[PDB]
């Protein structure tokens, strides 16, 4: 089923990062966090494609840029850097 | 370790309002970092209050009281 | 002191509401509380102005308009209603 | 009854980084809307959380237990 699918793909990464930290960090997961963290993050992506979607119609366009997506990551200013400098290494390549 | 970026293409279509809506190469790119930013922070901070309360491990319990906060820093 | 003036204007307002709402659901708030609830509501304005100055700059425009408004407004869909239906009253007049 | 005009002029320009940046009327009459719903919000989720757990008045503990849900809808 295609939403079963995608949702599969999210929560095989998130397993993926999940165990990066969790070595990292010396600290287990429970199953049921990690399938948690994954339902977050497929829910998550709704909240950020719509707004993607509006703030690109903001300013009159219909394909989402890397300002759009920089205004979305505005909230904390530790995330306003980190994908400013994530957007610097893209850009030069 | 991280997100594909046709994994996030999809993701992303999925909830656009409008057919016409795309997402630039660039944005996309900027995306697949976010989602995975966001995904370790959700794992690093469970983690911290999972240590706060000296569990044995990072149950949803612990995850749920940092959720709150996670969603306002996202 | 200039912004201890407008805290206090604020939290006259505030307490207003609060009155009202108290009367309404036959509940008491503390003082305490409907101090905090000015507080909260003089640090949400920075949270506001900041945001609509930079939806309005997202459309390359330096004053904010009502787009830029109730783009603020777009995370609850109910309250996305309120500010649209809010805006068709402020339209007529 | 709800706030002046006046002070939410004065309250977004307290905050703006530019200071070429300006309000119109239409835009400042919606803020003033909104203002307004947020406190009520606030105000209204307190009485709620307090008639749940069956205390005599909303004091702050009760309020602090809806700002984060608070926060995420405003």
């Amino acid at each position: 089923s295609y939403q079963q699918r995608l949702k599969a793909a999210v929560h095989y990464t998130v397993g993926c990062l999940c165990e990066e930290v969790a070595l990292d960090k010396a600290m287990q997961f429970s199953k049921q966090t990690i399938a948690a963290i994954s339902e977050l993050t497929f829910r998550q992506c709704e909240n950020f494609a719509k707004d993607l979607e509006m703030f690109a119609r903001h300013a009159k366009r219909t394909t989402i840029n890397t300002e759009d997506v920089k205004l979305l990551a505005r909230r904390s200013n530790s995330l306003l850097k980190y994908i400013t400098d994530k957007s610097e290494e893209i850009a030069q390549a | 370790s991280g997100f594909r970026k046709e994994l996030v293409s999809r993701l992303l279509h999925l909830h656009f309002k409008d057919d016409k809506t795309k997402v630039s190469g660039d944005a996309l790119q900027l995306m697949v970092e976010l989602l995975k930013v966001f995904v370790v922070e959700a794992a690093v901070r469970g983690v911290r209050q999972a240590q706060a309360e000296d569990a044995l491990r990072v149950d949803v319990d612990q995850l749920e009281k940092v959720l709150p906060q996670l969603l306002l820093d996202f």
